[PDB]
């Protein structure tokens, strides 16, 4: 996986 | 209220919108945002 | 916020939404966050590989993370559904200000800018999903009026 895509996904993760 | 829009040249519209965004970028004055928010 | 590098040519189509973010960094940080989020998501889809583009996105990501940290206890940030609602009401208010000026025959830069930025904010709302029916119509109309009224003014035409 891509750290940028991952950071963006983590940023948008609904918790 | 109705918001119909006529046929427009969509590529030209995109160019004119960007040019308008450029006039905005070159204008320090953002007060329209505050005027819009306070309007009745 | 650490400044972004020069905008890559590849990202011309998010230039103006990034300006909307800056316009809101004090006025409405929730709006500023979501304008950046739209720009980031859109940029990633355009080009996440060309070095200049990836550098730019990396820094934009840094800004997003800093803002999210700063605004972490804010329901509109922790729940995108609430952020979307905030953007929707805010953009509508701006659209209707411009609409009401137009229908009163008051043509000026503030209402042109309001139509224009309302259209950019509706673009931003696509980051949350499908636009509402009213969003689709209002955006089409705002893009038309911003440019039509600008053109009428510069050329002496009466809208």
């Amino acid at each position: 996986q891509d750290e940028l895509s991952q950071r963006l996904a983590r940023l948008r993760d609904q918790v | 209220r109705s918001y119909g829009t006529p046929e427009l040249d969509e590529d030209d519209l995109e160019a004119e919108l960007d040019a308008l965004g450029d006039e905005l970028l070159a204008d320090e004055d953002s007060s329209y945002l505050d005027e819009a928010a306070s309007a009745p | 916020l650490a400044p972004l590098p020069p905008l890559p040519a590849q990202f011309k189509s998010i230039q103006h939404h990034l300006r909307t973010a800056q316009e809101h960094d004090k006025r409405d940080p929730v709006v500023a966050y979501y304008c950046r989020l739209y720009a980031m998501q859109t940029g990633m889809k355009i080009d996440s590989k060309t070095p200049e583009c990836r550098k730019f996105l990396s820094k934009l990501m840094d800004q997003l993370e800093a803002l999210k940290k700063q605004l972490g206890d804010n329901e509109a940030i922790t729940q995108e559904i609430v952020g979307c609602a905030h953007l929707e009401n805010y953009a509508l208010k701006m659209f209707l200000y411009a609409d009401n000026e137009d229908r009163a025959g008051r043509f000026h830069k503030n209402m042109i800018k309001s139509f224009y930025t309302a259209s950019l904010l509706i673009d931003v709302i696509t980051v949350f999903g499908e636009l509402t029916d009213e969003n689709v119509k209002h955006r089409k109309y705002a893009r038309w009026k911003a440019t039509y009224i600008h053109n009428c003014l510069k050329n002496g035409e009466t809208p």
